[PDB]
């Protein structure tokens, strides 16, 4: 955590506690100056707490004193930490005001609130008082901005405890807190700024968890060497489709097909691998005769001499669920010796016993319902539980990538959190594209771990260039965005 | 301007 | 100065001197940001005395660190204060590296220079070791940026106390220094950035010293109501010229008619009156018949008559200097009860006895070479000699407009700095377009002060506007310029 | 001469004289791709002669085979040498067409005619079948291209001995000739280019005299140092005029101002002086009792006396020419100490004697007509004289401005060549600005040959900005453009 | 960059 | 084109 | 610049 960051600035390096939070002030007003433009206008109305993200907060105030309309500082809690007590004051040596009873009428005096109650101690839900005049600030229609977390949000976890302050603007320290990544957070915190208050750059970069980057996306992407054939680029396999569903192998091929893999073959029951060349006939979709259009135990054989001429096998996507598809999935898993990209239904049949006696890599792709039922508890449980989900990669050996509007993608020892994406991915057939993505960037050469960082990212930002409104994006016209996402990264 | 004057 | 309010901030508003420290190191950073771009593929050498500029220096240094492709200090000084001490230790806790002997090829492995040897705490000529450095500096053609102020600029005057650094930015914290303002000092600055890194408001505006800005000329730039006559503008005599100076009453009268003033009229020897309604027949050029070509005690009660029906008498340009010219404007000024703005051989002839006996305001306008002669000093110990200017306006009871390169313009009171302009106003005529304008303005209502306040930021920067090279600016030209200038303040 | 530079470039340093003539004719393909564009479509005709131009012509014409429609030579010298004969030998065994018989009609057949026929090596008058061919080429409408001169400019003098080609193009090795530079040469060349084919830069830069370029002005422009006052850019007099030649004053002083002087004063007769301040009432204009309005003996001691307080004195413009001025002139040089600008009537009546007397500089600015008088000599005998012009100037110690469409510039040991300007500066008043330009610049600190080199140019350069049909360009907005000239310049 | 990350 | 080829 | 002054 950033509490261990600012303890060793302050106590191994010599940083005065005073001079962070001198930093992390100015910060604040330099951020609001780039928003708002010109801050000479407007009235600003600080709300503090008696803790040091209050203590930054009359850090802004004092900044402002003799620059703005008006400031006026509500000072809301108990007892001052000493650096929020030195700063209290420096705010009125400077002749500032400060009130100690919030009158609900006093938002109609000023244009931005400025947000320093609560930061990263929040501890417990909020109650009372303090309830009532965040709940005053979200019906005020001002301008928000929030000292380092939007106050309610738990900083760990994105969780709103009880209720918490919607910002337009959240100015944090050092680095992005877990609580402006994760939802309900994420929403809360509006635009974020990541301001540098001074603390060493090996301690800001000892963090072991990370937002998934541009830039770390392009520094991952393979070369493209001219001299190239097809072979240079690997070759997937990809076990799918079902009488049921005969669109999901074709959606997956393609993503595969997207990310620059040199060979793509499908494994669908026949008639319905014929869908897939019908749409997209640089596809080889290969006819597996099965018995009541599933497969089975019966097809094991076929699918392992299929997977013997290529780099990574992904399975999954529309195969169906019932007991002779859980038969012939771990069967086949136990047996294939080939890096796995496991999704969908191979999820909801899988054994994970089976994914502990594999000696080959393995991603599995579940939403928080499949990872619901992959564990046994609840949705509310597993959604957003990134050392739930850190636990599952390190016990299993894989790579875990739990969709939702920020993807989790670990392994047990790093996880990266990824932002890119819209509500346009919240369709059917989403899915099945990034599981051809992950499965083609292995066959590229990147690790299971590095292919689901790059996939998850593209993934997302493909859904953001769609020209019209994001409601009517469908997986086919992502997949036309893939490459142009590409060439946007580079 | 609220850090520099030019 | 800054020194006091520097005390005052730490000692009496509580303001921690490493928090004053730090502000300004940031400043600086912030500052070659905005100048450089991107910082990050720029190498850092930074110099840094034994003071608090060096101490500010190390605070530049160690917000580099890890940000940039790389820093390095040279100790310069002996001793450290104690703020240079702390930041010295946090840098290298930081990791940075310092070396404390110059190596002249040191320069050849860095893109940027920053200068923190001396700040304003400089005392005496720069020799030895320090005076190498700087000289190996300024032949290196790497980008300077000093902190505070130049290394050899005294920043009370703008001297260079044997050798200086010249700087392409520097920055400063709180207000401009003189030495910033005044030449060379003002040369070697380079362009000027001025940082907010603390000060209370209210101490950084008990400032008694200025620089004229263009908020204040707009601020104090007489309403022309719509209502209005040429009466409402005022009325100007204008007492100028002689056989050998023609030109000279041609120029004042039409300064005063460009800044707005309702009616001008010129006094000047017959036949040279004519010149000027020649050339612009807007003016009024009484003929004043003389025994020789030039005023002298025969024409003084004529010209006491004309001066009854104006607001304001300027006198002086072109007037020529002999004897009968010395006792014409010197019992003219004694009788006079009109605002008087006093120019050229005005300034040649004139007793200053006079102004003291003088009921009524009084503007003198001398160069240096005039200013010395009326005080009976050296060109060099006038020029840019700000205290000598406050006094001599002070003892006087007058405002006193010292033209250069910067203006000093002083009541004994209030001294502003004027630094528009450029080198197309070293030129005859240009002084008597100015004489001409802050007539025109005291006319139209201003106080002496505000006038000359105006009137000279305004003649520079119509000399800026002029479209071609500068050296080729005329008089005539300057005057077609100043509606421009004009619009352009609003 | 490059006849010597050819020399020493084979004979000491050891290039192979094949190797220039290799590149000779290659830098003419170049130069016809740059003016023709793809020369592919295009059918060349190449006159050579014997000599080494001819040789210079075959290379070409060898370069030519195969890449372009079609090439001729017709051959119409009588011997080779050594290397026209390699390159007539290459060009035949490349497959290459000769003839040596001239047919009139096959010019229909061309496009393109290179002109090898003589170079340097021209000696004489041009008559016979040399000269008809000649005729025929000019006649013919063709674009034509003249390697190194075109056939029939002598290259020192740039004389037309009888008959030369008129080129489009003209390409030249090493450095121009004096016959591209002066007229009539300068016109029949058209357009030069300058190849390096490999001549050391050494001997390229021993050559004594040189055309005045953009590079070289801006080199000699004086600074303009912001710390700067009128008494910095120096003070002209100027004593011109006359009853008769009023107009002459007022455009010499504006020519000083104009090229940014400090100060300016004309001595010119009363009423005549009144003249310049009315229409430029920056300058000064000092009325001179004359008896009958013109300068004679008894204005001497008043001229001296204004001399004391100026740095340099131009002298002559509308004088007059009589007995009494030549009197006045010939005495007041005979004792000024101070730098002399010397025009139009003051060399009229100069007494040649006294130049050889004065310790002081002087720079003399005749027109042809007026050196012819001034050296007794013929209009004809001394136009374009370029070593007279160097024998006078360091005889008498001078610095000679021989004007015309190219003007001369020497003070016997440096000879510049002057190329701007346009026929609007062939009329009444261009001179009198010149006098004052290069007064101007004397006085901001450039040597006499610097100032008069810098005015040549950029008064020619001025000429060429004014926006409408040269013919109607006047002093007056010459004036004006010099500002204009000196901002380009930069 | 040397302040904020976006 | 005379003396390239691209 | 190299080959041809204009
Ligand atoms: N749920 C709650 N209801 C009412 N008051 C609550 C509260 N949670 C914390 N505080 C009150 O605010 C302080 C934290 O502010 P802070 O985020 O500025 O805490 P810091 O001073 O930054 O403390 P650390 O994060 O531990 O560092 C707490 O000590 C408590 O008194
Ligand atoms: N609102 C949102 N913002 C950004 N990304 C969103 C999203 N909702 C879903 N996804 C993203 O879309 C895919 C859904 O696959 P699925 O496995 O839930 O089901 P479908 O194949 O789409 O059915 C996942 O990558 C998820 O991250
Ligand atoms: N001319 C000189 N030659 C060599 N060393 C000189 C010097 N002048 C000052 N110092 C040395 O540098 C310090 C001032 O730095 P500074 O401008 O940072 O001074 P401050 O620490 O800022 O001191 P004040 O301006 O008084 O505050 C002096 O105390 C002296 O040791
Ligand atoms: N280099 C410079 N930069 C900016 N302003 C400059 C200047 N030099 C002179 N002035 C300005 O021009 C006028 C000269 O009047 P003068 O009285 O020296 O003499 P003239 O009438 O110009 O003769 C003054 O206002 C001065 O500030
Ligand atoms: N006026 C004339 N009438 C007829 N023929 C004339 C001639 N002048 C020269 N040539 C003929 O052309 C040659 C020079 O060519 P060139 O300019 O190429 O001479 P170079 O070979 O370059 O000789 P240099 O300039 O001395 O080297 C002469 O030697 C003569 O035979
Ligand atoms: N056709 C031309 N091209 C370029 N420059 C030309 C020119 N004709 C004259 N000049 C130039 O104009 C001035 C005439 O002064 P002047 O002394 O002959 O006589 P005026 O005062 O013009 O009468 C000289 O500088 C000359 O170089
Ligand atoms: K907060
Ligand atoms: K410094
Ligand atoms: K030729
Ligand atoms: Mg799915
Ligand atoms: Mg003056
Ligand atoms: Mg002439």
């Amino acid at each position: 955590h950033m509490k261990e960051i600012d303890e060793l600035t302050i106590k191994e390096y010599g940083v005065d506690s005073r001079i962070l939070m001198e930093r992390a002030g100015i910060s604040v007003v330099l951020a609001m100056e780039e928003e708002l433009g010109n801050l000479s206008d407007y009235r600003f109305l600080v709300l503090c707490g008696g803790g040091n993200n209050g203590g930054d907060g009359f850090v802004v105030a004092r900044n402002l004193l003799g620059v703005v309309k008006d400031v006026l500082v509500v000072f809301l809690g108990k007892k001052k930490t000493p650096d929020c007590e030195y700063n209290y004051g420096l705010y009125k040596k400077f002749g500032g005001k400060v009130v100690e009873q919030f009158e609900p009428s006093i938002l109609n005096e000023f244009d931005v609130v400025v947000d320093a109650i609560f930061g990263t101690g929040l501890r417990g839900e909020i109650t009372g008082e303090y309830a009532e005049i965040i709940n005053l600030v979200n019906k005020s229609g001002k301008v928000v901005v929030s000292v380092d977390v939007p106050s309610g949000i738990d900083s760990n976890t994105g969780k709103v405890l009880r209720t918490a302050v919607k910002a337009d603007l959240t100015v944090t320290f050092g680095v992005p807190k877990i609580g402006h990544i994760l939802f309900p957070g994420r929403d809360l915190t509006g635009k974020l700024k990541v301001a540098n208050i001074g603390h060493p750059v090996h301690l800001i970069n000892s963090i072991n968890r990370y937002v998934i980057t541009r830039e770390m996306v392009r520094s991952l992407l393979p070369e493209r060497p001219r001299d190239s054939h097809k072979g240079t680029y690997g070759k997937v396999l990809i076990i799918a489709g079902s009488r049921l569903y005969s669109g999901a192998p074709v959606l997956s091929g393609m993503g595969s097909l997207k990310v620059g893999t040199g060979l793509v073959k499908l494994a669908v029951p026949f008639p319905q691998n014929l869908i897939a060349t019908s749409r997209f006939p640089e596809l080889i979709s290969v006819p597996i005769d099965t018995e009541k259009g599933f497969f089975s135990l019966q097809n094991l054989q076929e699918c392992l001499e299929l997977s013997k001429d290529v780099d990574v096998v992904a399975i999954g996507p529309g195969l169906g669920n019932n007991e002779h598809v859980r038969e012939f999935v771990n069967e086949f898993l136990k047996t294939l010796e080939k890096p796995a990209v496991i999704d969908a239904d191979a999820i909801n049949v899988l054994d994970t016993s089976v994914l502990k006696e594999r000696k080959s890599p393995a991603v599995l792709t579940p939403h928080p319902g499949e990872m619901a039922r992959l564990v046994k508890k609840t949705v509310g449980d597993v959604k957003y539980n990134y050392e739930l989900a850190e636990e599952f990669a390190k016990e299993n050996d894989c790579v875990l990538v739990l969709k939702s509007a920020t993807t989790i993608v670990t392994d047990g020892e790093k996880t990266l959190f990824n932002i890119t994406g819209n509500t346009g991915l919240s369709k059917g057939g989403s899915g099945d594209v990034l599981t051809g993505m992950i499965a083609g960037f292995i066959a590229q050469g990147l690790s299971p771990l590095e292919a689901s960082t790059v996939s998850v990212y593209l993934h997302g930002f493909a859904a953001e260039l769609f020209e019209q409104d994001e409601r009517g994006l469908t997986a086919s016209e992502l997949l036309r965005l893939i490459p142009e996402a590409i060439r946007r990264l580079k | 301007a609220w850090l520099f004057e030019a």
